[PDB]
């Protein structure tokens, strides 16, 4: 199938900002390209059709542009009801594909998370599971990297990420990585931490804990 | 004006099957190509085929070539849409749109589980003791294995908002969510001002309040 390459992923900016969405097609789709705007909870709506062709109500702000295999949509003088996610589609040959989307965010200074780490409770253990929670509070951008180690042996495949949306308030993200085991793999260790990785930090924060305190 | 009307939401457990509608309502249905797209947060949007409602017509994508059977009904002017032998990858929410996809259905998220309705357990997030005397620390509720969502979760009965940060609920792997809700407050508050997450999940009529203390 024709590929829809789209970049960003993801986009900060400030309102009165211009910017570029990109969608490289692995093939020539001449100028059958349409985008789309889509908000929470929403259907996707039509921005553009015909690569450069702006939908009737669409504003002005809105162009898209680009032919072939390299497509463009540019949004200028960006406001803050611009915020959501947008989708490039080529719509030249079957099957129809999109782009991945680029999700259009605020932008504000780096600030780096405040990292806690919380051991499972005897409560839980009764369960037969054991949950290890990690929290990235307040930290911009969301580029951030999480990596388990139980006794100094890196995890994978059994833990969980979850982020909020921007703050309303101060526009940054919070984080949850939960790792999962079982009661006995649990008790089978005792060194449990929590490294990670940010733009804001100088070097990796690793916070950690002896299980049975 | 023009309308397309689904289902919501479904339910579905798996290897069932379900059949999704869009009514359609302000133009001549038989004169448009109607469309169907699955989406999820994490592969996206995905074309799955078209029915042309006049002659009967279909093509598919063929990743979806053995999942969907598109029909239509013209005496109701409604496009259907049968999923088949559903699976948890089957999960997303699937929107109709006519030919140029101008307008477009409201969109029926489907859920497939095995899971029947189950109230959460909440266990305490401890405040870390004995850790930074920078007066701020991070305590919360963990709110797992329940079903379906959604859930709620506030703080000292609505009183305690601030800092408040309740993250978007996550599946694991037994077709349970999961969910913590943390909050940070002054470490020196700790010990004499009380925590407590109210966690209501109204699918079971089953509420919790948890008391979050330093563990001794
Ligand atoms: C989802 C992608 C998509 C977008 C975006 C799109 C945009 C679009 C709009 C919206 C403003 C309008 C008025 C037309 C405008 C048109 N669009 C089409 C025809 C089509 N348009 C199609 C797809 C399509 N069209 C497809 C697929 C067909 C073929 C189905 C058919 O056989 O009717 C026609 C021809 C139909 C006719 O009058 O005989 C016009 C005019 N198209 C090009």
């Amino acid at each position: 199938e024709l590929v829809m390459t789209q970049t960003p992923k993801f986009m900060s900016t400030s309102v009165g900002d211009r910017v570029s969405i990109t969608c490289k097609a692995s093939q020539n789709v001449g100028t059958a390209v349409a985008w789309y705007q889509q908000k929470p909870g929403q259907s996707p709506k039509l921005l553009i059709y015909s690569a450069s062709n702006r939908y009737t109500g669409v504003p002005d702000r809105f162009t898209g542009s680009g032919s072939g295999t390299d497509f463009t949509l540019t949004i200028s003088n960006m406001q803050s009801e611009d915020l959501a996610d947008y989708f490039c589609q080529q719509y030249s040959s079957y099957p129809l594909t999109f782009g991945g989307g680029t999700k259009v965010e605020i932008k504000r200074t780096v600030a780096a998370p405040s990292v806690f780490i919380f051991p499972p409770s005897d409560e839980q253990l009764k369960s037969g599971t054991a949950s290890v929670v990690c929290l990235l509070n307040n930290f911009y951008p969301r580029e951030a990297k999480v990596q388990w180690k139980v006794d100094n042996a890196l995890q994978s495949g059994n833990s969980q990420e979850s982020v909020t949306e921007q703050d309303s308030k101060d526009s940054t993200y919070s984080l949850s990585s939960t790792l999962t085991l079982s009661k006995a793999d649990y008790e089978k260790h005792k060194v449990y931490a929590c490294e990670v990785t940010h733009q804001g930090l100088s070097s990796p924060v690793t916070k950690s804990f002896n299980r049975g305190e | 004006q023009v309308q397309l009307l689904e289902s919501g939401a479904e339910l579905v457990k798996p290897g069932a099957s379900v059949k999704l509608s869009c009514k359609a309502s302000g133009y001549t249905f038989t004169s448009y190509w109607m469309h169907w797209v699955k989406q999820r947060p994490g592969r996206g949007l995905e074309w799955i085929g078209r029915i042309d409602p006049n002659s009967g017509g279909t093509k598919y994508n063929e990743k979806f070539k053995s999942k969907a059977t598109l029909t239509v009904d013209k005496p109701s002017s409604t496009a259907y849409m049968q999923l088949s032998s559903l699976t948890s990858e089957d999960s997303a929410v699937y929107y109709c749109t006519r030919r140029d996809s101008d307008y477009w259905g409201a969109g029926t998220t489907v859920t497939v589980s095995s899971a029947s309705t189950k109230g959460p357990s909440v266990f305490p997030l401890a405040p870390s003791s004995k850790s930074t005397s920078g007066g701020t620390a991070a305590l919360g509720c963990l709110v797992k294995d329940y079903f379906p969502e959604p859930v709620t979760v506030s703080w000292n009965s609505g009183a305690l908002t601030s800092g408040v940060h309740t993250f978007p609920a996550v599946l694991q792997s037994s077709g349970l969510y999961s969910l913590s809700s943390v909050v940070t407050v002054p470490s020196s508050s700790l010990g004499t001002q009380t925590y407590i997450c109210n966690v209501n999940h109204k699918p079971s009529n089953t509420k919790v309040d948890k008391k979050v203390e330093p563990k001794s």
